[PDB]
RNA sequence: UUACCGAUACCAAGCCAUAAAAAGAAGAAAAAAUUUUUUUUUAGAAUCUUUUUAUGAGUAGAAAAUCGUGGGGU
RNA sequence: AUUUUAAAAUUAUUUGAAUUUUUCUUCUUAUAAUUUAAGUUGUUUCUAUACAGUACUUUCUUAACCCACUCGUCUUGAAACACGGACCAAGGAGUCUAGCAAAUGUGCAAGUGUAUAUGAUUCUUUAAACAUUUUACGCAUAAUUAAUGUAAUAUGUCUAUUGUAGAUUUGUGCCCCACUUUGCAUACAAUACCGGUAAGCAA
RNA sequence: UAAAGCUAAAUAUAUGUAGGAGACCGAUAGCAAACAAGUACCGUGAGGGAAAGAUGAAAUAGUACUCAGGAAUGAGCAAUUAAAUAGUACCUGAAAUCGUUAAGAUGGAACGGAUUAAGAGAGAAAACAAGUAAAGAGGGGAAU
């Protein structure tokens, strides 16, 4: 008998293996994680974990803000994890070097069109192996609806979240508890 | 010759499959073992180490 | 009780029998793990029954050979004894059990000339 | 582009037509292709993912000696072949060779 | 990238074509499979 | 699907999962939303705040169609229309494009975001933000009411 | 009781159907693919094989 | 006061699994006969391979990996 | 198959030194070997000069020493003087549909799903597949108010609110490090702006 | 433009009849009923309501003959069949339960765990001998 945490055995959290059995992507795990392994870079080992990652923490990446990001060093290569969106709100594009693991066709077209070009992770690995000169950026990955419900009940004093509801009318979820002429608010 | 019409090149009115467009891959050459090898990247790893 | 012959160690041999099998014919005694309340077996009461673990897997470098340190490969024709030509040292053939006695003639021949032994080589003859 | 040795046994390393689990003694699984000299099911030795192979393998009761575009030929004689359409490998299949000659 | 044609006597090469480009998507046979089990579905008759 | 189901990997386990204790009796807090207010207030005011009660006047019968009204905001009006014309509009000071968002679906023109900077442009809608037409006619441009 | 309600049959996604059928094209094109699916293919010259 | 006996605990060693870790996408070794033969092997599957260390009760309950049965494609 | 290496120790020669002054004194100079290194090797017998026995492997049956209460269950607590079970076979229990969410995989992405339906040399299979003359509908793309309604920096600038940490990137001291440069996600706050309510004014 | 009237199609069909199918059930299942089934049988009545399929290719092969028996049966040196231990309760023929033979144990339970020992059954795929020379049967490959 010995008196040990959890028995002596380190536990990790989070991710293991790919989950995806796209066979693309596999030989992408397999490249990055060779290449992580090989290399020092933790360029390249947090490259290899994002690829693992489900869909939720690889959101999309509009434009603009792809463009707003790579702003003030502007030969360098934006890598990003997701895909890139097309952002209608944006007016114009200019001259983008971005590997990414999909590009929208509306976005593919709008950064050809300007003049930049879009890349694969095969081809970052094969050019800039290393990460030299190349920018990792990540699209909001609590923008989703699903983390509008998460956090403090609805209920709770000071709660932002959102409830479940059929519907969001005047006579749903509205008249008891969050509003002081019913009993209570919030 | 028919299944460039279908899937959007040379598009013909009744044939080709509407605003269809064909998919596009994750990667763009599949011969990872290829990349590794070339000599950019075999510059770029460290030497190789030892197990216990 | 260990049993050793040569580097092969077989942890336990008379495998595990269920619980109460022996008084009880509707109790077949294919192991079954007892989940029970108070069941003596389930709580590992001295002198009944252990049930097996994990422990007493066998050594995973001669896990799988017989007793003649090759891996048993069942084949049903000719065809299939392909792969053994040139795995002849650490594999030995047996032939499946719904094969008629041409098929096993010419599979022992054909394992013969390949000089990859038999089991069963004395069936249906 | 679209296809790579990689991706092609990332596609056939488990649904295969040539692959043989054992079922009884658990431990091996064997790649038949016609062309894997041992039939490992290996990305090294399987022929379908290999680029070019060569390997011997009796047929009909007679042993062809084939080549990968896809080219067959009926132990000087396999010799002379393997240095004609020549890419250790050598060895391993001249003696698979003379293993096969001995089949009826 | 083109693929020779051959006549019906198969002893003969007539004019080669080029390989469309839908022989380029990627290949995904995990796709496949699972787009290939819903379809299967549909067929089937009620008990 | 059924051989994937939780159930299958409790088979021989007596209680299926559901407790040697407590068991899995049928509606043993009650059916459906029966306890709210009673013995199911905690979860009706910790998930659902304002279910219970009444707000507002009622509206007999409303016919949806005589308020449906979608709304654009103001920075997606340049990208509602193709690159290629952008570009010319943009080369091209003299000309401005008029845009009828009633035809693309829209009623009501919003404020929200950034036109282009001495890009003129004429908006055609059934309704105007305050704060849109400002921003319009502060690119130069204009508001065209229609109906 | 089995009833006839069950659900007999599946709604797929048009993109992903043709999806499917763009990679079984492209699949049937590779000649190891035809090869591993248990076609006897070894003797003819090409794998997109075309005739007049 | 000594010696001794005495656990599924402790110590050294082996093996199984679990967890974690170090690391990894190509060349002849031996033996037996008589320079020439013969016998074995001559590896490279990434949820993989090699090696290392620690660890292992368990109801209710949870999960993973496996084992079977009717029927359907391949 | 490129650490059972190197070192360490030992032996035999060898160079110098030191010292406890020497037949195991120590420290290196070089070479050659060894193992005390760098997890068991050798010899002789037997099995046996057999083809399955009186031996060896194995199953079973019997003893013998030590141990061993009837399972399932409710229960704080069951071997219970708690209940169910004479025996055996076969059957026998978290499923199906609707709806919602989370998780994960997949496609497409400010969109997405072509609903009912239509067509079309497909009409064993086929009740499935295939297709849809450049604002059908759902959900999403905007909120808020009982509500008339109103509706997101704001044209000084295609710019993209402000901080504190922070991934990545850039330099100077292709691989460690302190300052530089950039500042993802996110967290904590600050600001604006939209709807409602108050308050002040109110043509 | 009420207090009068008619009107086809697109729609529904656990009924009846007739076609066609199926990732359905496979005789305790599937309808209650695969069969002489809403039958036998029960209840005064309204009603309730089963069990029960399979020799063999062919009985246009369903057991002839003899012996012993009152007979049923049995046995055969007799007989159909590929087969009668397929003989009409007839395919296969499990378990509970019982019989025969053999071996063993046996002082108010029996069985069991763990370790061996003695018996008794089986067994050679590691549990010795590759090659070498001869003669006998064979099989293949290359060489004109």
């Amino acid at each position: 008998g010995i008196a040990l945490k959890n028995v002596g055995r380190i536990k990790k959290h989070g991710r293991k293996h790919l989950v995806s059995k796209n066979p693309y992507l596999r030989l992408l795990v397999k490249l990055y994680n060779f290449l992580a392994r090989r290399t020092n870079a933790n360029f390249n080992k947090i490259i290899a974990k994002r690829l693992i990652m489900p869909k939720r923490y690889r959101p999309p990446l509009s434009l603009s803000k792809l463009q707003y990001h790579m702003a003030n060093h502007p030969n360098d290569i934006a890598v990003v994890v997701g895909s890139i969106t097309d952002d209608k709100r944006l007016f114009s594009l200019k001259q983008l070097k971005v590997c990414a693991l999909r590009f929208t066709e509306t976005a593919r077209k709008r950064i050809e069109d300007a003049g930049g070009e879009c890349l694969t992770f095969d081809q970052l690995a094969l050019k800039y192996p290393t990460g030299k000169k190349c920018v990792l950026l990540r699209g909001p990955t609590k923008a989703r609806t699903a983390e509008k419900h998460f956090g403090k009940a609805p209920g709770k004093p000071k709660s932002k979240a959102r409830p479940y509801v059929r519907s969001k009318g005047r006579k749903f979820e509205k008249a008891r508890g969050r509003r002081k002429s019913r009993a209570y608010k919030k | 010759k028919k299944l460039d019409v279908i899937y959007g090149k040379i598009h013909e009115k009744k044939v080709t499959k509407k605003n269809y467009i064909l998919p596009k891959s994750i990667v763009h050459n599949p011969d990872i073992y290829r990349i590794i090898h070339s000599d950019k990247v075999q510059a770029s790893l460290l030497a190789k180490k030892k197990p216990c | 009780a260990v049993k050793k012959v040569g580097k092969i160690i077989k942890k336990r041999t008379k495998k595990f029998t269920r619980f109460q099998s022996n008084r009880f014919m509707r109790v077949k005694p294919a192991w079954r793990k007892p989940r029970g309340i108070d069941c003596r077996v389930r709580r590992r009461y001295k002198g009944t029954n252990l049930m097996p673990s994990i422990g007493y897997g066998s050594n995973k470098k001669t896990k799988f050979l017989l007793p003649n340190n090759k891996y048993k490969y069942v084949v049903k024709n000719v065809k299939e004894m392909e792969p053994l030509i040139m795995n002849h040292t650490k594999y030995c053939v047996q032939i499946a059990h719904n094969v008629s006695s041409k098929k096993r003639k010419q599979i022992i021949e054909r394992a013969k000339q390949m000089n990859v032994s038999v089991i069963n080589a004395k069936a249906r003859l | 582009s679209n296809v790579s040795n990689a991706l092609v046994w990332e596609l056939t390393r488990k649904s295969n037509c040539f692959i043989k689990k054992n079922k009884a003694g658990k431990k091996g699984v064997f790649l038949c292709d016609p062309l894997n000299v041992n039939y490992k099911n290996t990305p090294s030795s399987s022929g379908l993912v290999k680029s070019n192979s060569t390997n011997v393998t009796l047929k009909d009761g007679k042993v062809v000696f084939s080549v990968k575009v896809n080219q067959h030929f009926k132990m000087k004689n396999v010799e002379k072949l393997l240095q004609q359409h020549g890419s250790k490998n050598k060895e391993k299949l001249l003696k698979k060779y003379k293993r096969l000659s001995k089949l009826y | 990238p083109v693929a020779n044609v051959y006549s019906t006597n198969g002893k003969n090469v007539v004019g080669e074509v080029e390989i469309p480009v839908v022989f380029q998507t990627p290949i995904r046979n995990d796709l496949i499979q699972s787009v290939y089990t819903n379809m299967s579905k549909n067929r089937r008759h009620p008990y | 699907a059924t051989r994937f189901k939780k159930n299958r990997k409790k088979r021989g386990h007596v209680s299926a999962g559901h407790g040697r204790v407590g068991k899995h009796r049928k509606h043993p807090g009650g059916r459906g939303k029966a306890g709210g207010l009673h013995h199911m207030r905690i979860n009706f005011d910790k998930y659902h705040p304002g279910y219970f009660g009444k707000v507002g006047m009622r509206h007999l019968n409303l016919l949806k169609n005589r308020t449906y009204c979608p709304t654009i905001n103001v920075d997606k009006l340049w990208g509602l229309l193709p690159e290629e014309k952008k570009k010319e509009f943009s080369e091209n000071k003299d000309i401005a494009p008029v845009i009828d968002v009633t035809r693309k679906g829209y009623f009501k023109v919003l404020g929200n975001g950034k036109l282009k900077h001495n890009q003129p442009i004429v908006v055609k809608a059934r309704y105007f933000s305050s704060v849109a037409e400002k921003k319009i006619k502060a690119v130069g441009g204009q508001c065209i009411l229609v109906a | 009781p089995t009833k006839i309600w069950r659900r007999w049959g599946r709604k797929v996604n048009l993109k992903e159907k043709r999806y499917a059928v763009c990679s079984s094209i492209a699949a049937s094109g590779v000649t190891s693919l035809v090869l591993a699916r248990g076609h006897r293919i070894s003797h003819l010259k090409e794998v997109p094989l075309v005739v007049s």
